């Protein structure tokens, strides 16, 4: 309850500078699980307009509108593009109520008065109360605007939903001694409770409306044109298409390399092979596997998980250091004798991600981590299980694999270790599209974490529904 | 080893307290002849917000002698400001009776010698006690109503560090802190000092704390006793 | 625990007779020695014409306080009291003590019968004053210091004349004005600017830190603090910053409030419980 | 459900543990008070696996 | 009181143990519990030392402990003595901090000093005699202030923004020595301290007079000096006859403002435990008045 009140006052004190109106939300088991509710660290929200443009960026356009680079030296913009993305998200206050409750009884047991149009109870295993701001860029609010909600957890993992302002305001705008603001806020109470879905109808959350909000006083205008909603839908379409266009880029690359080579696949992975085998049925199984990979590829494909560490801020500088290191001049005798010893080069083992596609019972594994190293005798690759065990799927006739190396080289491997090899091309995606869709979250400091970086943080914060809360 | 002082008090104040032990407080008046008036914790139990209706009625029913009536009158005069008028003297030793009473208080050390507290006024943050217990007298102001209502307490805690004690006292008295800031909002023309104040009394042993009654005028009022109290008076130090 | 003081100057019948009137009074000396010279005796060594009261109040804090207890000859014997024991002390300040007062030491403001002068040097002893009078004298001096830039107006002249006058039980006297020749001494000036600077820095920084801490736990106290800030800004309405500069503002706030610790706090030195009828002397319990 | 389970047994409302400071200043709690009478000796409380 | 405390050792002490434990006579060692008989594990700070939890946690445990002065060691017994208020004792500084005469001394957990050796003492098994630092007040409230400012500044900042600022804040220079504050985590206790800071600052901003607010602007119109230049510069990037003249309003506001300022000061100021008046010219011991 107090988070809504404080956030209302906070958005009022900031309204002239920001023009963000305070939207009060409640989340339950329809949007997040109990562990995610108890261990939630941050909530972040983003405003994008009827043209797909975030309100943290330049109002007319950005240098991120140019296509990506494919260079590790550039890393799709480097630190500046990362900073332009981080500036686009804004942080929201939130409180978790981790034990089962019924919402209206909770509000009445607090100071509030509730006078809903129909007294329908809603019951919820846990509740997260948070306030997001949707930006009326003037005293005018459009229905084609969408708002993004981000929930983040201590390991840095995040979950994004997005819903457009028309869903939120479908009803609310379509109808449009001395006292303390706290007492009249409680006395005036709540009279609305509306259920809103995100655009893709994945998650439901409830919006809570108060009659004491400064929202009521402003008498600003709202509108939804058809063409604006059409353009907003097109921008949304471009948003969600970003991983699938990369998947199709890899698919077209595989077919293009296969046409270029003439179907001759050289061995790149170690596996003892026999001549006296029906290699043609292996080619047929390769066809079925390459169809099935397109059937089941997803956002959690190896290609997205390979590009994601490239978008991190350190990536460009580290790539330039590596470029300098590999092309360093051979040391003179003086340096070897008197000077410092040379930097150790890249470790013999690399970390990769793979998509393992088995045909016999159609199944595709996507976010698979493997360790790769070249065996000394022949420079082929040995792919090992991240517990150090040799991966056996090279020996199974009914499985093909697509690996993507950390430098965005991809292999597509058949039984026997004969592979198609090429590079993932990012040029079909604007730098902003990739960069905003897949940039990793970087944490701001909070309760229970070291001021110094790199420290082993102590017991992570939690709000417990199973235990009597400590103070 | 103990240091004692002699004080003279009128019968009206003594009427409930004449028992051989008590905590004595000097209270200030905006006048010339009776500048200072020697008061016990029982009398403040009348003005306290924490004392129950039965006990408040008992103490009012006793303290009808004119001296106590004037004492309470001067107690209520200047709000937000109780503790500024009070300076605390030692615990009381055996008394000499008369229309003018003479009672000697020990201001330091120790040489039965118990400290008597009413049941309502005694509070303990910790439900288990350390072998050495430190005693405090604390006053907390509630700003919810038009007039300030004081809550008077005598606390025993294992904490002697002041910052830790004030942290836990803020943790307990959060509602009064919010009342203080709310009072600053809703009555801007009035300027309070602080949320509450703490004064240090001496130290006692955890197994020497006992609960009993102390009869005067044939009225059974319930009392907590610190059996072998030792006196170390500090300053009224304010916390918000 | 006796400290010997010796006079590097020719004493006389009237000097020793004047000095024997003070045979229980409080004399501060700069640091603990076994044998000191009379120049270190009293507050005279610290007096100058540029710093004044606040500087003396700071300096008097970390002197060692002593009681005079004999004059054997050309030498004076001083006894340094220990915490908790009961001692006889002379009242020579501007007021009278009642039983159970908490007594404070202030640099003196009035000065004839006491003054032992020899060779441009004279014995100057602090005031022993009950705690409320010390607090009120202090606040009155500070407020007179803040009125120091607008003495051009007749109402402020009257207000300073009202601040100068203080009445306390059966006594009345005027606190001297900290403004001399229209100008405020250097240490009172820096005390006043420290108070004003801490006020301004608080008013500038509080909103940002309230937001930052409310992002962690939005307790009701933070609600009321934010409301109070918004009200304050409405009152001001009648008419981004770098990390280095934020750290500079925070550090400046804290270093400015370190400047005030002498003014805001007030040590009790003696607790009085026995008084002579004369009000000339009392026996007190020592706090140190 | 918690209060129903409390009532079915004879158990009492939950309690916070000692703070690290308070557990450093104090050496125990002993939340089971002595019974009104003790005819047999000390209670040999059975632990159930 | 328990004027003397017997500390018994379970490990048999070698010749070297008894020697080095004898040289430590008059050192200030803390005990958690204040009991007549204790075991050697309870002696010192080693029971609590834990570098994953922060410096503020160990500070909170230490400020609540009972402090003693070491006396003659005998066979497996160490004989700790509790000082009493107002009396005069000889105290030992195992810390690297310098003491000048007249200093007021506080107790704090040890800091990181350059050489990194730090002289481990009495490593019996895997117990160790971790003594606190007896630090003079200026350095004590300097470390408390820097620690609070790190907590207050670095909230809601990322590690990239934080890094250089907190590197600069961790290092303290005091009397030509250089120390570093070990583990400044954002604790629950530190957040309580920060909340108290915010409330006290709100009350300062609200209840300050107009005189207390506007003195600096008027002095800047009147006066010019380096001090005033610095004060103006602190206000710069955010940067008349009184309409009310009220000595009673001024007195009310100022007596309240001093309260709020004391609240804000207690976040920085520690409890003085010793006051020195004699320093050995080798700075290895002092004569002190015990305070509490």
């Amino acid at each position: 309850m107090e988070t809504h009140l404080y956030s209302d006052l906070a958005f009022e004190a900031r309204f002239a500078d920001d023009e963000q109106l305070p939207l009060h939300l409640v989340l339950d088991q329809e949007v997040l699980s109990n562990e995610e509710a108890e261990t939630l660290r941050y909530v972040y929200y983003r405003n994008v307009d009827s043209a797909g443009r975030s309100t943290g960026r330049a109002p007319g356009g950005d240098e991120d509108d140019a296509p990506a680079s494919d260079d590790a030296e550039d890393a799709v913009g480097g630190d500046r593009a990362f900073d332009r993305e981080r500036r686009t998200w804004q942080r929201a206050c939130f409180r978790v109520l981790p034990r089962p409750l019924e919402l209206l009884d909770y509000l009445r047991q607090s100071g509030l008065t509730v006078t809903l149009e129909k007294e329908q109870r809603v019951r919820m295993f846990y509740a997260v109360f948070t306030t997001l701001g949707l930006r009326c860029p003037d005293n005018r609010l459009s229905g084609a605007q969408t708002l993004h909600l981000r929930l983040v957890w201590p390991d840095g993992s995040y979950r994004d939903w997005e819903f457009l302002a028309r869903d939120l305001l479908r009803e609310e705008m379509e109808a449009n001694d001395e006292v303390a603001r706290t007492d009249e806020w409680k006395g005036a109470g709540v009279s609305r409770l509306r259920e809103v879905w995100d655009v893709q109808h994945r998650v439901r959350l409830r919006v809570l409306w108060y009659v004491n909000s400064f929202w009521r006083s402003r008498e600003l205008s709202y509108d939804d044109h058809e063409v604006e909603l059409y353009r907003a839908l097109d921008a949304y379409r471009a948003r969600i298409a970003v991983e699938y266009v990369l998947i199709r880029a890899v698919r077209d690359e595989i077919y293009a390399v296969l046409r270029r080579d003439g179907g001759a696949l050289p061995q790149r992975f170690a596996c003892h092979v026999s001549r006296n085998m029906s290699w043609r049925v292996v080619w047929e199984l390769c066809r079925h596997a390459l169809a099935l990979w397109m059937d089941w590829a997803d956002v959690r494909s190896c290609i997205i998980k390979a590009l994601t560490p490239r978008l991190s801020r350190g990536a460009a500088a580290a790539a330039q250091r590596a470029r300098r290191q590999r092309e360093r001049s051979a040391p003179k005798p003086q340096e070897l004798l008197f000077g410092p010893r040379n930097e150790s080069g890249p470790p013999a083992e690399q970390t990769w991600y793979a998509d393992v596609v088995r045909c016999v019972r159609a199944q595709v594994d996507l976010g698979v981590e493997v360790r790769a190293a070249r065996c000394p005798r022949t420079g082929l690759w040995i792919v090992r299980d991240r517990r150090g065990r040799l991966r056996r799927w090279l020996s199974q006739p009914e499985v093909c694999v697509l690996y993507v190396t950390p430098d965005l080289d991809f292999y597509w491997v058949l039984p026997g270790g004969f592979a198609v090899s090429s590079r993932v091309t990012l040029h079909g995606l604007a730098q902003r599209a990739l960069r905003d869709r897949f940039q990793n979250f970087e944490a701001v400091l909070a309760r229970g974490m070291h001021v110094e970086a790199g420290r082993q943080e102590p017991e992570t914060p939690r709000v417990s529904g199973r235990r009597l809360p400590f103070d | 080893q103990a240091l004692t002082a002699r004080f003279f008090v009128p019968e009206g104040l003594v009427e409930f307290e004449a028992q051989p032990g008590a905590l004595l407080i000097r209270m200030e008046t905006g006048c010339d002849s009776p500048r200072h008036l020697y008061i016990s914790l029982y009398l403040l139990g009348i003005r306290a917000s924490n004392v129950s209706a039965s006990t408040r009625c008992l103490l009012e029913s006793v303290y009808t002698a004119s001296a106590a009536r004037a004492a309470l009158q001067w107690l209520d005069l200047g709000p937000h400001l109780l503790h500024r008028r009070l300076e605390t003297l030692g615990c009381v030793k055996t008394v000499s009776l008369g229309i003018t009473s003479l009672l000697t208080c020990v201001m330091r050390g120790y040489l039965v010698f118990a400290l008597m507290i009413p049941k309502d006024m005694y509070l303990t943050w910790e439900e288990t006690r350390g072998r050495l217990q430190y005693v405090y007298l604390i006053i907390v102001y509630d700003y919810d109503g038009p007039e300030t209502r004081p809550g008077i307490y005598v606390l025993t805690s294992s904490i002697a560090h002041w910052q830790t004690l004030v942290d836990v006292a803020r943790g307990k008295f959060a509602r009064e802190r919010c009342s203080f800031v709310n009072r600053r909002i809703t009555r801007p023309r009035q300027i309070p000092l602080c949320t509450g104040v703490i004064q240090k009394l001496g130290w006692c042993l955890a197994d020497d704390i006992h609960t009993s009654f102390l009869v005067h005028k044939e009225l059974k009022l319930s009392v907590v006793r610190l059996d072998n109290f030792s006196v170390e008076l500090g300053d009224f130090r304010e916390f918000v | 625990a006796n400290i010997f003081c010796t006079f590097d100057h020719k004493l006389s019948i009237a000097d020793v007779g004047k000095l024997t009137k003070l045979v229980a009074a409080v004399v501060p000396i700069p640091q603990r020695l076994h044998l000191i010279k009379h120049y270190q005796l009293g507050l005279h060594q610290f007096v100058d014409h540029t710093r004044g009261y606040v500087r003396l109040r700071g300096l008097l804090r970390n002197m060692t306080l002593t009681l005079m207890r004999r004059v054997e000859g050309n030498q004076i014997l001083l006894h340094v009291p220990t915490h908790g024991l009961l001692y006889t002390v002379l009242n020579t300040g501007p007021v009278t003590w009642e039983k159970g007062d908490a007594l404070c030491v202030l640099p003196p403001l009035f000065h004839r019968e006491n003054l032992l002068t020899l060779g441009q040097w004279e014995l100057v002893l602090p005031w022993i004053v009950p705690m409320p009078l010390a607090l009120e004298i202090n606040q009155r001096l500070l407020i007179m210091g803040l009125f120091s830039l607008d003495r051009s107006y007749e109402e402020v002249k009257a207000a300073v004349q009202q601040l100068q006058t203080i009445t306390f039980r059966d006594a009345t006297f005027t606190i001297p004005d900290p403004v001399i020749d229209q100008h405020l001494l250097i240490d009172m000036k820096t005390a006043c600017l420290s108070m004003s600077m801490v006020a301004n820095l608080a008013s500038e920084l509080t909103m940002t830190y309230v937001r930052k801490l409310a992002l962690e736990d939005s307790s009701m106290l933070l609600v009321k603090c934010q409301e109070l800030l918004m009200r304050l800004d409405r009152e001001r309405s009648v008419g981004h910053v770098s990390p280095d500069d934020e750290i500079a503002r925070l550090s400046a706030l804290f270093v400015m409030l370190r400047q005030l610790d002498d003014l805001i706090r007030e040590q009790v030195v003696f607790t009085v419980c026995d008084v002579s009828p004369d009000n000339k002397s009392a026996t007190c319990i020592f706090k140190g | 459900v918690d209060r129903w389970i409390r009532h079915a047994a004879g158990v009492e409302r939950p309690q916070l543990l000692d703070t690290e400071t308070i557990s450093m200043l104090t050496f125990g709690s002993m939340s089971e008070r002595n019974a009104a009478a003790t005819v047999h000796g000390q209670k040999a409380a059975c632990e159930l696996i």
